[PDB]
């Protein structure tokens, strides 16, 4: 992962 | 089995009196703590920033970049105001299957310099969180770190839940 915070996952 | 439970939203504080148009903005992502742990490959995190656009029904444009694989990544999406000012909901998911929806809150934010943002998610029994530091620069002061570290180990998070990104110079300037 490279957004491994926030909302995680989505899309 | 795989994760902490998620804290009920009384260990979870707001940042009281929410001022939209001052937390609008770019953030960079300077640490992050959650219940999921990491792969550990390659070993370092990259850091990468996230841009919160304010709209006229007070909803967010956010916009968050990364770097990898020599690609620039831009995850696009919405966050729509939830029940009390400084609070976030995940809207327009549908389509592809996984209906997860968010919790976002802001617990702190200076609006000039730093924000601690809660995160939730309700999908299927079991739940995901992570708590976001966000700064307006990229440094990161021991001031800030232990304040954080703190701040999660009080939503029962142990040391090796929480990560500080390296930062980069591409993309996300």
């Amino acid at each position: 992962l490279v957004f491994f915070a926030e909302d995680v996952g989505s899309n | 089995s795989d994760l902490i439970p998620a804290p009920p939203l009384s260990k979870v504080p707001l940042q009281q009196n929410f001022q939209d148009n001052q937390f609008h903005g770019k953030w960079y992502v300077v640490g992050a703590a959650g219940n999921v742990l990491l792969r550990e490959d390659k070993d370092p995190l990259k850091m990468y920033a996230t841009i919160y656009e304010l709209k006229e029904d007070k909803s967010y444009n956010v916009t968050s970049v990364g770097f990898d694989d020599k690609k620039c990544l831009y995850k696009i999406r919405t966050f729509v105001p939830g029940s009390q000012p400084g609070e976030f909901t995940l809207g327009r998911i549908k389509s592809e299957p996984g209906g997860t929806s968010w919790l976002v809150r802001v617990v702190s934010t200076n609006y000039n310099q730093h924000a601690m943002v809660f995160f939730k998610e309700v999908a299927q029994n079991r739940e995901t969180f992570n708590i976001t530091l966000y700064g307006r620069t990229k440094e990161l002061t021991s001031e800030l770190k232990e304040n954080f570290i703190r701040f999660s180990k009080s939503l029962g998070l142990p040391e090796n839940h929480i990560v500080f990104p390296v930062p980069i110079d591409q993309c996300i300037d």
